[PDB]
């Protein structure tokens, strides 16, 4: 049961360099053959290049030549995938996987875990939580949806909870969308029966780990 | 550079049925083709290699076939842990290109999209940016269109749509679109409305609100 | 070796299995390797395939013989054993009893390749995914290929001669290291030299 432990998330800037490491959990290398696969957000996979650790051979796909450089360190059993001249569209989740010392045949049997690499031009910014009041309490007389919008925060992730985790039924959390400016924004809503309106209090708490911020916005009706 | 092509694009089914995924190629690959399964937010795993060999630990319900330029992966007994995106990779020569994908969904009875709209808050109006949110909740299937009409005028180029994943309880989706625009633009209009069109809706439901007074 | 009851293949081509202890041979080579189950039949004269054409070629006028027994308990481990490789690409076939360990990257096309994998340029070798949970025919098979010969040099290696109990004061047919006849065997009060 070979394991391929990988690095952690690395936010960077355009034009800079990045070095993703794929260490083989268990000691040193063998006749593995290691290939690098990246997946753009919400898209299909893409194959970049492969390395022969013990036999010392490696090159990248024709599209990525002159930009990617794959090296191996048999002393510790760790492969590197240095990628220079980072472009705005080079943000994706980067995988490593052993594929058998070959070029054709078996396939990618053991994968890593993913090294999210965000390439943008914006410093860490705290979230600007705003509430979405239960407006127009006349939908169906017994149902109501209310939430709090998180806007202009960077980078991922942010974890939205309601009533300090005491409520989960009818709770949604939409994926974050990258805006034109370059900051992320997501919503989070909960469906609540109209009977509970005006008697129970709901507070959404956000937790942006890179900017260690904890906000508590109490949602209210339309100011009467 | 061999180009693969899967079909169909979504291939929605129901539990207990049989699946059929095609990975017709561009040139001749003898028998080299691998099928990967990727559940959301995870790493892809190998299922079928050499177009007919099941990988270790894979349940026997997965069978592959085909050779040359037209392969086929067939699932006999669909189970809840068999709904994912399926990729096919041609391991013939340089480079080892992948395929598109096939998001095997779940089928259910058609549902009516609940619609809500939230005006921008006063706190959100402290700065110069105001955003209006129209929300669609618990509908099926995926296909749904949202149209913004500010003062009965078509609005385009300034909306962003977001869709959740299929629920694990009722298998219904959820959509949300935001109308981001400057405070002055908000100050220069009166009535806002979001229009929803769905297969399960007899008529296009329209929700609206007038500014300020509420 | 013959009555071991622990082998799978013991086919002998040039000579009889039971006459091995009788014929006397000059020199005995002994090759060894591990291959897949469905390729043991390829270790035979006049055979073709990806493991006999350019991995281990046996001459048509073969005289030794091949031994192969399944060992799915030593070379197979969970997660596979990637220490057993095999060549599947070559410029040309192998003449019998040749060794090729060069790792120059094979070029299928007419395009110069320059020591790095590329379009129509494959790596020569391939590994065995020796998983313990594999059906017979995909499990590892340790193989030994004995190969006898008859050189103009005197024979040196050959089987043990079966001795028997001596009998005295009777009429028998003696034979000691080649000399043979009949008569009565008895102790003699003589002295010999150690040579």
């Amino acid at each position: 049961e070979v394991q391929l432990v990988q690095s952690g998330a690395e936010v960077k800037k355009p034009g800079s360099s990045v070095k993703v490491s794929c260490k083989a959990s268990g000691g040193t290398f063998s006749n593995y053959g290691i290939s690098w696969v990246r997946q753009a957000p919400g898209q299909g996979l893409e194959w970049m290049g492969r390395i022969l650790p013990t036999f010392g051979t490696a090159n990248s796909a024709q599209k990525f030549q002159g930009r990617v450089t794959i090296t191996a360190d048999e002393s510790t059993g760790t492969a590197y995938m240095e990628l220079r001249s980072l472009r705005s569209e080079d943000t994706a989740v980067y995988y490593c996987a052993k594929e058998g010392l070959a070029f054709l045949g078996y396939g990618m049997d053991v994968w890593g875990q993913g090294t999210t690499v965000t390439v943008s031009s914006a410093s860490t910014k705290g979230p600007s939580v705003f509430p979405l009041a239960p407006s127009s309490k006349s939908t169906s007389g017994g149902t109501a949806a209310l939430g709090c919008l998180v806007k202009d925060y960077f980078p991922e992730p942010v974890t939205v909870s309601w009533n300090s985790g005491a409520l989960t039924s009818g709770v949604h959390t939409f994926p974050a969308v990258l805006q034109s400016s370059g900051l992320y924004s997501l919503s989070s809503v909960v469906t609540v029966p109209s009977s509970s309106l005006g008697t129970q209090t709901y507070i959404c708490n956000v937790n942006h780990k890179p900017s260690n911020t904890k906000v508590d916005k109490k949602v209210e009706p339309k100011s009467c | 550079e061999i180009v693969l092509t899967q079909s169909p694009g979504t291939l929605s089914l129901s539990p207990g049925e049989r699946a059929t995924l095609s990975c017709r190629a561009s040139q001749s690959v003898s028998s080299y083709l691998a099928w990967y399964q990727q559940k959301p937010g995870q790493a892809p795993r190998l299922l079928i290699y050499d177009a007919s060999n099941r990988a270790t630990g894979i349940p026997a319900r997965f069978i592959g076939s085909g050779s040359g330029t037209d392969f086929t992966l067939t699932i006999s007994s669909l189970e809840p842990e068999d709904f994912a995106v399926y990729f096919c990779q041609q391991r013939s020569n340089w480079p080892l290109t992948f395929g598109g994908g096939t998001k095997v969904e779940i089928k259910r009875t058609v549902a009516a999209p609940s619609v809500f709209i939230f005006p921008p808050s006063d706190e959100q109006l402290k700065s110069g940016t105001a955003s209006v949110v129209c929300l669609l909740n618990n509908f099926y299937p995926r296909e749904a269109k949202v149209q913004w009409k500010v003062d009965n005028a078509l609005q385009s180029g300034n909306s962003q749509e977001s869709v959740t994943e299929q629920d694990s309880k009722d298998s219904t989706y959820s959509l949300s679109s935001t109308l981001t625009l400057s405070k002055a633009d908000y100050e220069k209009h009166k009535v806002y409305a979001c229009e929803v069109t769905h297969q399960g809706l007899s008529s296009p439901v329209t929700k609206s609100f007038n500014r300020g007074e509420c | 070796l013959y009555n071991s009851a622990s082998f799978s293949t013991f086919k002998c081509y040039g000579v009889s299995p039971t006459k091995l202890n009788d014929l006397c041979f000059t020199n005995v080579y002994a090759d060894s390797f591990v291959i897949r189950g469905d390729e043991v039949r390829q270790i035979a004269p006049g055979q073709t395939g990806k493991i006999a054409d350019y991995n281990y070629k046996l001459p048509d006028d073969f005289t030794g013989c091949v031994i192969a027994w399944n060992s799915n308990n030593l070379d197979s481990k969970v997660g596979g054993n990637y220490n057993y490789l095999y060549r599947l690409f070559r410029k040309s076939n192998l003449k019998p009893f040749e060794r090729d360990i060069s790792t120059e990257i094979y070029q299928a096309g007419s395009t110069p390749c320059n020591g790095v994998e590329g379009f129509n340029c494959y790596f020569p070798l391939q590994s065995y995914g020796f998983q313990p949970t594999n059906g017979v025919g995909y499990q590892p098979y340790r193989v030994v290929v004995l190969s006898f010969e008859l050189l103009h040099a005197p024979a040196t290696v050959c089987g043990p001669k079966k001795s028997t109990n001596l009998v005295k004061n009777k009429c028998v047919n003696f034979n000691f290291n080649g000399l043979t006849g009949t008569g009565v065997l008895t102790e003699s009060n003589k002295k010999f030299l150690p040579f």
